[PDB]
């Protein structure tokens, strides 16, 4: 959540222990420019992403801590990320000269008691528009790093040595294979 | 010893209210100091891929143990923030974590003057105080869904203590009985 | 933020682990003084860490888990129960704060 | 992006000095390939 | 820094006046509250200056004694 | 842009409300002044937010462009 659930630092942490796993790696590899390590890969694939998420969450809390006084909230823009986006994802006047500030005051607190009413309904709405944003940001961003970590994976993983020593020799150069005259 | 120190940091987060604010503080903190104490073990431990370290079963085990941790708060927290206006109290949560479990614990389940300014008066107060009614009863099922994340709270940092004891005899006991056992 | 400066305190008392790390003898007779005085700085971290979750929850403990005119006294006197059981529950909330 | 952050979130001071700690990691990554001399100062030094 | 005198008529009145004194109690503690927080707030402004300083002064104190040593050497 | 554009019983009864509207009256006014502050705050942070766009694009862009053309010689002997 965007009250309790302090979102910008877990994804900034996220981000410094991927800094500190460059670290570790950084002095185990020679510095060569013929490619990039898988695990450097797949380290700068994270961090390219994390730093997305915490834009996000940025947004995210733009979007939540909006107020009347500070924002207008659309009626498109209301109507697309409350009701579309939430269903895609998923005698008699000394009395009244007494009576007339007791009136007058039940009236104020009646009015004041009204807009803070407004103002509150104001940003439950701001509330529900940042949690669908965030719903669809949970839908897009994880299939992708999920997608990626496989995809990068995947070349480690089936990366294996020829069958052979030399492209082209089908000898296979073993004690059993060997070659009379 | 380092590693079990984090080991029993990692099941403190379930006593830590989520009202206090630090909960994500803690379990994220616990997870950057065990990050940063790889760089000591990856420094001491020798690097040969023969077989796996017993310590490096008990750092993995620690490893995912904060992973967990972290997971389940985050399940903990986003329990605690549920609203009448954003979800619906299943009749399960219900049944299970408020009357199987709790039942159990000691806490609560929990003349004519008809005027415009005059008549706007009088249907104002009546507003007012329809309006804190309503409150009241939003209040009470918000009320419901945090005592429900109290009570998965106390079973999981139970449940998260006797985990890291187990995990602790279970990488360790079997070469120390070996040993003593001489 | 009580939670946040202990733990961060042990953050930094992990990284001078990472810095002594580096200079301490590896032989097994003996413990080092400076590795044995950053065991015990630790280990009070932890202590401190579990007192401040332990007051934490001792404190934030919410005591829930320790014609017109007759239509209108209605309404004003549904508002000061309210209003009453609101100071009840702030009073409640102190007491624990105090303890 | 923290100027983007609303002041009612509470986590300005967070993200900016968590930057800074990364930036203090990665010139600790630097630390160990940078030449040691002092007629002048490199360039990724000065970025940094 | 004329009357009902019905138990719920005066339950009612009785009703109001505990708002209005809540309300009055509510309000004087909030004034010491902002005077102790008054106070916190002048010294944070005093102490802001001073670590200011202490931090020019500082820094200059550890260097300057060798600074311009070297440049009087010259 | 700024949205907002700018009988003995009955005598407690009535100083009690009286005194309510007063209360509100003076949180309202509190409320405005807080506005202002936070409005003011919120126009140093988008202007702070633009300036530093600025500095970041020029430094980074004289930095990485002075490495770019950085070139060896054609010629070894100048
Ligand atoms: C591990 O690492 C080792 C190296 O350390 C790898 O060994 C190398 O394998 C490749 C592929 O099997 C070898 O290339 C082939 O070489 C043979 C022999 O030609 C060589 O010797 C000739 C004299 O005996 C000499 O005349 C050749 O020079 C001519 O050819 C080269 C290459 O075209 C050219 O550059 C020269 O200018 C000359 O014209 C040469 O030195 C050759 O017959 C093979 O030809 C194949 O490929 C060509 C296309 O390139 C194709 O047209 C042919 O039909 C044929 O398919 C091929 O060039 C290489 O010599 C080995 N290196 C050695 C022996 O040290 C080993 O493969 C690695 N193992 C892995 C990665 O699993
Ligand atoms: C996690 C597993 C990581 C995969 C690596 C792996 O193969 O397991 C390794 C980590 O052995 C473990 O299973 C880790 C030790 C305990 C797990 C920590 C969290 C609980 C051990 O390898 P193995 O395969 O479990 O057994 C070795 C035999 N073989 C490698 C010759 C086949
Ligand atoms: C769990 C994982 C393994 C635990 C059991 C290991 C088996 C074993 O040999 O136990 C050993 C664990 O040695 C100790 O005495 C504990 C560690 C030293 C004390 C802490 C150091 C700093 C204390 C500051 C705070 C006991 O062997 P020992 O040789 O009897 O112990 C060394 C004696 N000495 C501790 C006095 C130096
Ligand atoms: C990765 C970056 C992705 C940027 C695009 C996605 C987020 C866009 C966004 O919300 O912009 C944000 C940050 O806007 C910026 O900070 C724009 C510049 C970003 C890159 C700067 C490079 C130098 C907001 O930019 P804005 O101009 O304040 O937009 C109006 C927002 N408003 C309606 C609340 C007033
Ligand atoms: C890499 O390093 C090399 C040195 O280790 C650099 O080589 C130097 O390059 C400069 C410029 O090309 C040369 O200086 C020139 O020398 C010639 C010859 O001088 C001689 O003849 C004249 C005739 O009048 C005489 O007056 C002199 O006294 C000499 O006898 C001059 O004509 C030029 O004006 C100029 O001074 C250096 O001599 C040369 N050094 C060596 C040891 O070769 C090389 O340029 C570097 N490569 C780079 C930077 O890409």
């Amino acid at each position: 959540p965007a009250d309790c659930g302090e979102k910008t630092s877990m994804a900034i942490s996220v981000l410094l222990a991927q800094s500190v796993f460059l670290l570790l790696i950084s002095k185990r590899l020679p510095a060569t420019s013929m490619a990039i390590p898988l695990i450097g890969k797949f380290l700068l694939f994270g961090m390219v992403l994390v730093t997305m998420v915490v834009v996000i969450c940025v947004i995210v809390l733009n979007i939540h801590f909006r107020t009347p006084s500070t924002h207008v909230l659309s009626e498109p823009v209301k109507k697309l990320f409350l009701e579309t986006l939430p269903e895609i994802l998923h005698a008699q006047q000394e009395l009244f000269s007494e009576l007339k500030p007791a009136v007058d005051g039940a009236n104020f607190i009646v009015n004041h008691m009204k807009d803070q009413n407004n103002y509150n309904e104001e940003k439950d709405c701001w509330n529900r528009v940042a949690r669908t944003v965030d719903r669809l940001c949970l839908f897009v961003v994880t299939p992708i790093m999920v997608v990626g970590t496989a995809w990068i994976f995947l070349q480690g993983a089936y990366n294996q040595p020829p069958p052979q020593p030399f492209p082209g020799d089908p000898f296979s150069y073993l004690e059993k294979d060997k070659r009379f005259i | 010893i380092p590693c079990l120190l984090f080991s029993f940091l990692t099941g403190l987060v379930f006593y830590l209210p989520t009202d206090s604010g630090e909960k994500m503080t803690l379990s994220i903190s616990v997870l950057l100091s065990l990050t940063v104490f790889l760089l000591v073990i990856v420094e001491l431990i020798p690097s040969t891929s023969s077989a796996v370290p017993l310590i490096g079963k008990y750092m993995l085990f620690t490893m995912v143990f904060v992973i967990a941790s972290i997971i389940i708060t985050v399940i903990v927290i986003n329990t605690h923030h549920r609203s009448p206006s954003t979800h619906v109290m299943p009749e399960w949560v219900r049944k299970v974590f408020i009357d199987t479990i709790p039942n159990i614990m000691f806490f609560s389940t929990m003349p004519l003057i008809k005027h415009p300014e005059v008549k706007s008066a009088i249907e104002g107060i009546k507003y007012i105080a329809e309006t804190m009614k309503s409150d009241q009863e939003s209040n009470n099922a918000a009320e419901e869904w945090k005592y429900v994340a109290m009570v998965m709270d106390h079973i999981l940092l139970a449940v998260f203590m006797l985990v890291c004891i187990i995990g602790t005899l279970a990488v360790f006991a079997g070469r120390l009985i070996e040993l003593n056992q001489q | 933020q009580k939670c946040t400066v202990a733990i961060n305190v042990l953050l930094a008392q992990t990284v001078f682990l990472f810095l002594v790390a580096k200079k301490v003898p590896e032989t097994s007779q003996a413990v080092p003084l400076i590795s044995k005085y950053l065991t015990f700085l630790l280990v009070v971290t932890i202590l401190i860490v579990v007192n401040a979750v332990v007051v934490l929850n001792v404190s934030l403990r919410s005591p829930h888990t320790h014609p017109a005119i007759q239509a209108c006294v209605e309404a004003c006197n549904l508002i000061a129960r309210a209003r009453h059981q609101q100071t009840h529950f702030d009073s409640g909330n102190k007491e624990w704060f105090l303890v | 992006f923290v100027f983007y952050l609303p002041p009612d979130a509470g986590e300005k001071m967070g993200l900016s000095i968590f930057a800074l700690l990364t930036l203090t990691v990665f010139l600790l990554l630097l630390a160990d390939k940078v030449p040691e001399t002092s007629l002048s100062v490199p360039i990724i030094i000065k970025y940094l | 820094m004329p009357l009902i005198k019905h138990p719920e008529v005066k339950s009612a009145i009785e009703g109001i006046k505990y708002i209005a004194e809540t309300m009055k109690s509510d309000q004087e503690s909030n004034n010491a509250a902002e005077e102790w927080k008054y106070v916190a707030m002048v010294m944070d402004h005093i102490l802001l200056a001073v670590f200011m300083l202490v931090c020019i002064i500082g820094t200059l104190a550890v260097f300057a004694g060798r600074l311009i040593e070297l440049n009087q050497q010259g | 842009k700024r949205p907002k554009p700018e009988p003995p019983e009955l005598r407690e009864v009535v100083s009690s409300i009286s005194y309510i509207a007063r209360q509100l009256q003076e949180q309202e006014d509190h409320d405005v002044l807080k506005e202002d502050w936070q409005f003011v705050a919120m126009v140093v942070d988008r202007l702070f937010l633009w300036t530093f766009i600025i500095f970041t694009s020029v430094g980074t862009l004289v930095i990485f462009l002075d490495a770019t053309y950085h070139l060896p010689p054609a010629d070894p002997f100048p």
